[PDB]
């Protein structure tokens, strides 16, 4: 779900969920997070769509 | 009347000629701007207008 996450470039993270203008902007970046194996982490952990 | 018909003549063809540009869409998919940007998202329907 990161692949989509780009100045103009749609998705619905940055339809609904996280925010994205289509102007200047630094850049985005991103690495695995392998440091996340807790499939449940005894929680919901996350918000989305 | 030639000398002069012809005045109006250039005239008007060319304020026919004028308006009638906007029939060249100029390698868009429309030459009704309102149009194309209905066709598009906002960013490619930028560079599009």
């Amino acid at each position: 779900e990161v692949r989509q996450i780009a100045p103009g470039q749609t998705g619905k993270i940055a339809d609904y969920n996280y925010k994205l203008p289509d102007d200047f902007t630094g850049c985005v970046i991103a690495w695995n997070s392998n440091n996340l194996d807790s499939k449940v982490g005894g929680n919901y952990n996350y918000l989305y769509r | 009347l030639g000398k002069l018909q012809d005045v109006v003549n250039q005239n008007a063809q060319a304020l026919n000629t004028l308006v009638k540009q906007l029939s060249s869409n100029f390698g868009a998919i429309s030459s009704v701007l309102n149009d194309i940007l209905s066709r598009l998202d906002p960013p490619e329907a930028e560079v599009q207008i």
